[PDB]
């Protein structure tokens, strides 16, 4: 109700697409688990996305074949990374700081660009890169990111 | 006092956070929030009046915590949204990409997306990790705050992000918004607690 009016100001989400919108959001849930057991290993994650015109859709990523899946209603998107890859990356951040990192605000996997990505206060991507090497990930893998503001707890 | 998320509250007299949500642990009374909000036995006050004390918390690794209050205190399954309220009626985690809104003191009622999950965020008192991200705004004093779907599914209080010189970061696009939350779940689970809803 009152609520509808914040999602049309942040979120440019207007009343006749909220319905579908919410659709989308009840998919992505209930389906999930069927998406992820469906790809396997070959899985590399799921969100909800909005297109140009609107609408939204649930997109599930893959770094196999598989091209679709039994689920309609998901657009599938091959990409190079597998989830269990990206992760263990992630596992190598969280232990090469496990070990301070002035300048680096945060890291995460990021199914959305298949890549962990890394973000550094600004005109900080030096220690972002330094962070990556001395943890011995694979650069490839990932993606830093400029942030503005200081992070902090608030 | 009527305890309701997105309200807010002091510990010691000295600091300011927000209400997280309303929750029970059998029949104690109690409400969530940032554990980095307090340390265990501070005193939490509401409008002036001690309402109970910081059971526990984690911080850093987590940014959790639970205040367990008088019986006195009257718990409402509601979400403060401006001069409204939004109604929890559950905890179903929403995935990526999901529209999600907070609550908080200090920025009122914001609405953005859930951008990633499982971020692991450095901040200067220690690393905490397995928060997710959102891009709706939010500023100091807005922490413990309540972040809930549009249909009323409690999602997680807010702990941090990347605020500006004027205390947040709704100055800058959502585009680069870095807010971060605790996950609820993880916490009604940790204190084996149990959410009001309506």
């Amino acid at each position: 109700p009152q609520l509808k009016f914040a999602m049309q100001r942040d979120l440019g989400i207007f009343p006749t697409q909220l319905p579908q919108y919410l659709q989308t959001e009840k998919l992505a849930r209930t389906q999930a688990a069927a998406i992820e057991r469906e790809f396997g290993a070959q899985f590399a994650g799921s969100w909800i996305e909005r297109n140009e015109d609107g609408s939204f859709k649930l997109v599930a990523a893959t770094s196999g074949a598989r091209k679709s899946s039994t689920l309609g209603g998901v657009e599938v998107r091959n990409v190079r990374y597998s989830l269990k890859q990206l992760q263990s990356a992630m596992e190598q951040l969280d232990a090469g700081a496990n070990a301070p990192l002035d300048g680096v605000q945060s890291w995460y996997v990021d199914p959305r660009s298949n890549a962990v990505v890394v973000k550094v206060d600004d005109g900080a991507t030096d220690a972002g890169v330094d962070f990556v090497a001395l943890s011995g990930a694979d650069s490839a893998q990932v993606r830093i990111e400029s942030s503005p503001g200081k992070l902090q707890t608030t | 006092a009527n305890i309701v998320g997105g309200i807010e509250y002091s510990i010691n007299n000295a600091s300011l956070c927000s209400v997280g949500f309303s929750v029970t642990r059998g029949a104690t009374k109690g409400f969530v929030t940032a554990g980095h909000c307090g340390t265990v036995n501070a005193t939490a006050r509401i409008g002036g009046a001690v309402v109970g004390t910081f059971a526990a918390r984690v911080f850093p690794g987590n940014d959790r915590a639970w205040v367990s209050l008088t019986s006195a205190q009257t718990l409402l399954p509601r979400v403060a949204n401006g001069s409204s309220f939004v109604t929890v009626r559950g905890s179903t985690e929403a995935a990526v990409g999901a529209a999600v809104c907070r609550s908080g003191r200090t920025t009122g009622y914001q609405c953005g997306t859930i951008t990633a999950k499982n971020v692991t965020a450095n901040y200067a008192e220690g690393a905490v990790r397995g928060l997710t991200q959102g891009n709706a705004c939010m500023g100091r004093g807005d922490s413990g705050g309540s972040w809930i779907t549009s249909a009323g599914q409690a999602q997680g209080v807010a702990s941090g992000g990347n605020v500006q010189s004027n205390g947040n970061n709704c100055g800058i696009p959502a585009s680069q918004r870095s807010s971060l939350f605790e996950r609820l779940q993880p916490i009604l689970s940790q204190y084996g607690l149990s959410l009001v809803t309506g």
